[PDB]
DNA sequence: GGGGGGCGCCCGAACAGGGACT
DNA sequence: GTCCCTGTTCGGGCGCCC
């Protein structure tokens, strides 16, 4: 049936006319699959014959259902949705069933035929014109295919409930779409009471609810998990299993694994996800690396064990754990009762051509907090494998605010921690280095090099090389050639800017070389000085590597 | 009441900006204040063939059980159609909410549709709600304005019995400034929030600015020198006159840093002379009204925040410095400090500056909103600033 | 085989800004 | 001005849900 509800206005782009488009051939088996459909909307009048005084026309087609026994009629709108207004979205996330608290009854709903209950605005109806072939129609519901379809459903429906939700402030009903969990404390007759009473305000507003599709008892099947009554589980993963891979499988590989994480603890993907990093296009064959497949292998370990996650307690507190997988990579659980998990994850992403490890957990903790505050709307309390004086000193150190909310260590190694320390003041009894690099920007040709107190000094040739990259050359020379203490002064607002951060990790050969050299060392400090202002020796190590 | 049409700037459209997550707290809060604007016709909900969008969420006034719901309307403002210098000198100035004020007045209908918002849901157990404005909204620039015609009609009386009382108003704010005792001023602010009522502390003469100032020592080793000559070098693109050739003389050589080094008699001068340059104020610098006012925040460590106005460089209008107790929160501190730096630009020049925030985009987006105590929202951007300029502003 | 919207993940293009140099 | 480096954003492919 038809929802009585009020459509939706809605309006082409300005100077933009609907889709002409011829329709594709079909197969036989589709064909007949669409009218039987069509034969069948049409009389319920969701969908009405029009004539030659429709200019329109856009491609349709139809792909079995998840059950497979059913089709789905699908009308390929692209060029339609090019000219169409634009909406805002109003679907702002999806629920995760870490979210969900326990309940003493439960049921699950789908909407037998959604989309094709809510009416079409009348004035946009000739747009959707379509052409069943062996018969042609236009939509007087939405359509699925149309970029519409999705936000004045999800409103429609948001619309439709409102009266239910202010009536029952106590039954929770998680939407998504025409998916429908519905929860009470109430003992099972009674709820079960409610549930009609939702289904017949359902039904007076067009949405029916098939019985085939109504779920009673557990295990529930909702979103891709299963939910049991203490304990939730994803719907199992399958990986797949070639002997030659391709860039589409590799990402279709990264991507079951990312949506694994969120329950099994441990998974890693950089060694995979670097692979398609010059690769430009979904054909490619590409090999493994013993790296990766080394990866893989376990990760695959870790599916093959049983896990699930638990409902979420509100008078009990939210704990996040992480732990550092290295190679930039961080994983966490989520807790209220140890080794009873919320959900898991892992932390990967790679800001800056330079970085360290505290940075990075700083960015870890700020994703976590972000994401617990999106499924339980506060933020975890953490442990995390870092000292608190570890954590003081990068803090008084870093010229950056940063901040991590309330935590607490937790000494399960590979601990986090700064990997060497530059001197507050100059070192006495440590030779003074002075540094400077020059490049020619048409040649391409430069000179890194030093200049010391004890009357050493050095220069070295490059190629195919810029001032920045001198200017880190000069420093790398002079931390190789001076003692376990050394005193470096640099005119380089860049190097120094780098270096100043701590790193431990960067994209750059150099850089990473440096870092070796800083680790290393007993002490090191590093002074700035203005350029090109005659200050003594950055003077006349500047004259050397000119030239 | 009839309605004042409203425009777009020309060829620019209306905001499209995605709501971030809120807390269940500030959620709870916002769908409890919106369904009551439902029922007083303030607020109508829309659906999504409005494609406009603007960020939403809520903040709850020092210990007190009351939230105060606000939108982060500065790309509106932006995109919207387009001063009392005696205040900045009161012993004394309160700041009123008197945004409330607003919601007595009806909205351009053809206008209302770039005011959409949406509330979120806890773990999206349903799409965002979204609402627009029927009446004028708190935040928006264009509120004041319409409604400044009936803001003078409710003051003239008051400005008549106390002529000695500055009022003045920044949007949903009205900053009131007197000479009296307190209790004195206090009481005469609750005579203006009685005669308000009908109708339905800053000290500004205890700001201060942060000089540059050199270091003075009996000893002084090649570092420190280097370190002084390098923090002149950049101080004389502020000042002209600092100059820095005799002590760089010193420099000449190649020598150990911890060397000392005696300062010859002009150095020795030169020195004092530069002194003397920095007690000396900045020439020539002109606050436009046509340009944006820039504020940098420099940290300095220990509780200890340097901030610097201007709109250009070099030029600025003011530089200051911003004490906090030395559990320390530098998230906290910072958004502490751009609320007073912002309360101190709206005092001066009416006017919010744009702030360049040293800090990491996603750790302050994470974080601000717990801390803001605003009722309005300062333009920023984010800075990974060189560690050369926190030593110059160094105290 | 050919559609839609949401969130996630990675990646690489196109910017935007600041420093250093001609 | 240019060239270099580094940051952000935005648009691809995949995953998952309906
Ligand atoms: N691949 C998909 C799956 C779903 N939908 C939309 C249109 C559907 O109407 C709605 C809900 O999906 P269902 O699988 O529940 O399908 P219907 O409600 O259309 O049919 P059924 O009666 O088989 O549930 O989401 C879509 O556009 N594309
Ligand atoms: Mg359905
Ligand atoms: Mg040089």
């Amino acid at each position: 049936p038809i929802s009585p509800i009020e459509t939706v206005p809605v309006k082409l782009k300005p100077g933009m006319d609907g889709p002409k488009v011829k329709q594709w051939p079909l197969t036989e088996e589709k064909i007949k699959a669409l009218v039987e459909i069509c034969t069948e909307m049409e009389k319920e009048g969701k969908i009405s014959k029009i004539g030659p005084e429709n200019p329109y026309n856009t491609p349709v087609f139809a792909i079995k259902k998840k059950d497979s026994t059913k089709w789905r009629k699908l009308v390929d709108f692209r060029e339609l949705n090019k000219r169409t207004q634009d909406f805002w979205e109003v679907q702002l996330g999806i629920p995760h069933p870490a979210g969900l608290k326990k309940k003493k009854s439960v049921t699950v709903l789908d909407v037998g035929d959604a989309y094709f209950s809510v009416p079409l605005d009348e004035d946009f109806r000739k747009y959707t014109a379509f052409t069943i072939p062996s018969i042609r129609y236009q939509y007087n519901v939405l359509p699925q295919g149309w970029k519409g379809s999705p936000a004045i459903f999800q409103s429609s429906m948001t619309k439709i409930l409102e009266p239910f939700r202010k009536q029952n402030p106590d039954i929770v009903i998680y939407q998504y779409v025409d998916d429908l969990y519905v929860g009470s404390d109430l003992e099972i007759g009674q709820h079960r009471t409610k549930i009609e009473e939702l289904r017949q305000h359902l039904l007076r507003w067009g949405l029916t609810t098939p019985d085939k599709k109504h779920q009673k008892e557990p295990p529930f099947l909702w979103m891709g998990y299963e939910l049991h009554p203490d304990k939730w589980t994803v719907q199992p993963i399958v990986l797949p299993e070639k002997d030659s891979w391709t860039v589409n499988d590799i990402c279709k590989l990264v991507g079951k694994l990312n949506w694994a994480s969120q329950i099994y603890p441990g998974i890693k993907v950089r060694q995979l996800s670097k692979l398609l990093r010059g690769t430009k296009a979904l054909t490619e064959v590409i090999p493994l690396t013993e790296e990766a497949e080394l990866e893989l292998a376990e990760n695959r370990e870790i599916l093959k064990e049983p896990v699930h996650g638990v409902y979420y307690d509100p008078s009990k507190d939210l704990i996040a754990e992480i732990q550092k997988q290295g190679q930039g990579q961080w994983t966490y659980q989520i807790y209220q009762e140890p080794f009873k998990n919320l959900k898991t994850g892992k932390y990967a992403r790679m800001r800056g051509a330079h970085t360290n490890d505290v940075k990075q957990l700083t960015e870890a903790v700020q994703k976590i907090t972000t994401e617990s505050i999106v499924i339980w709307g506060k933020t975890p309390k953490f442990k995390l494998p870092i000292q608190k004086e570890t954590w003081e000193t990068w803090w008084t150190e870093y010229w950056q605010a940063t901040w991590i909310p309330e935590w607490e260590f937790v000494n399960t190694p590979p601990l986090v921690k700064l990997w060497y320390q530059l001197e507050k003041e100059p070192i006495v009894g440590a030779e003074t280095f002075y540094v400077d690099g020059a490049a020619n920007r048409e040649t391409k040709l430069g000179k890194a090099g030093y200049v010391t107190n004890r009357g050493r000094q050095k220069v070295v040739t490059l190629t195919d090389t810029t001032n920045q990259k001198t200017e880190l050359q000069a420093i790398y020379l002079a931390l190789q050639d001076s003692g376990l203490e050394v005193n470096i002064v640099t005119d380089s607002q860049y190097a120094l800017g780098i270096i100043q951060a701590q790193p431990d990790q960067s994209e750059s050969e150099l850089v990473n070389q440096i870092i070796e050299q800083l680790i290393k060392k007993e002490k090191v400090y590093l002074a700035w000085v203005p350029a090109h202002k005659g200050i003594g020796g950055n003077e006349q190590v500047d004259k050397l590597v000119s030239a | 009441i009839e309605t004042v049409p409203v425009k777009l700037k020309p060829g620019m459209d209306g905001p499209k900006v995605k709501q971030w997550p809120l807390t269940e707290e500030k959620i709870k809060a916002l769908v409890e204040i919106c369904t009551e604007m439902e029922k007083e016709g303030k607020i109508s909900k829309i659906g999504p063939e409005n494609p406009y969008n603007t960020p939403v969420f809520a903040i709850k006034k020092k210990d007190s059980t009351k939230w105060r719901k606000l939108v982060d309307f500065r790309e509106l403002n932006k995109r919207t159609q387009d001063h009392p210098a005696g205040l900045k000198k009161k012993k004394s100035v309160t700041v009123l909410d008197v945004g409330d004020a607003y919601f007595s007045v009806p909205l351009d209908e053809d206008f209302r549709k770039y005011t959409a918002f949406t509330i979120p849901s806890i773990n999206n157990e349903t799409p965002g709600i979204r609402y627009q404005y029927n009446v004028l909204p708190q935040g928006w620039k264009g509120s004041p304005a319409i409604f400044q015609s009936s803001m003078t009609k409710i003051l003239e009386p008051f400005r008549k019995q106390n002529p000695d009382i500055v009022i003045y108003q920044y949007v949903d704010d009205l900053y009131v400034g007197s000479d009296l005792e307190i209790g004195q001023h206090r009481t005469k602010i609750e005579e203006l929030r009685q005669h308000l009522l009908r109708w339905g502390e800053l000290h500004p003469d205890k700001w201060t600015v942060q000089p540059i100032v050199l270091p003075e020592k009996d000893s002084w080793t090649v570092n420190d020198i280097q370190k002084l000559v390098g923090k002149l070098n950049w101080a004389s693109q502020i000042y002209p006159g600092i100059k820095v050739r005799q002590l760089s003389k010193l420099l000449r050589g190649t020598k150990a840093l911890t060397e000392v080094i005696p300062l010859t008699e002009e150095a020795e001068l030169e020195l004092a002379e530069n002194r003397e340059i920095l007690k000396e104020p900045v020439h020539g610098v002109y606050y436009d009204p046509s340009k944006d006012l820039i504020a940098e925040i420099q940290k300095q460590g220990q509780g200890q925040w340097t901030y610097q106005i201007y709109q250009e460089p070099f030029k600025n209008l003011k530089t200051g410095k911003y004490a906090r107790m030395r559990h320390t929160n530098d998230v906290k501190q910072l958004t502490e400090a751009v609320q007073k730096i912002t309360t101190e630009s709206i005092v001066i020049w009416g006017k919010t500056p744009k702030f360049k925030l040293p800090i990491q985009k996603e750790t302050w987006e994470t974080w601000w909103t717990e801390y803001w105590q605003a009722t309005w929202i300062p333009e920023w951007e984010f800075v990974n600033t060189p560690p050369l300029v926190k030593l110059w502003y160094q105290l």
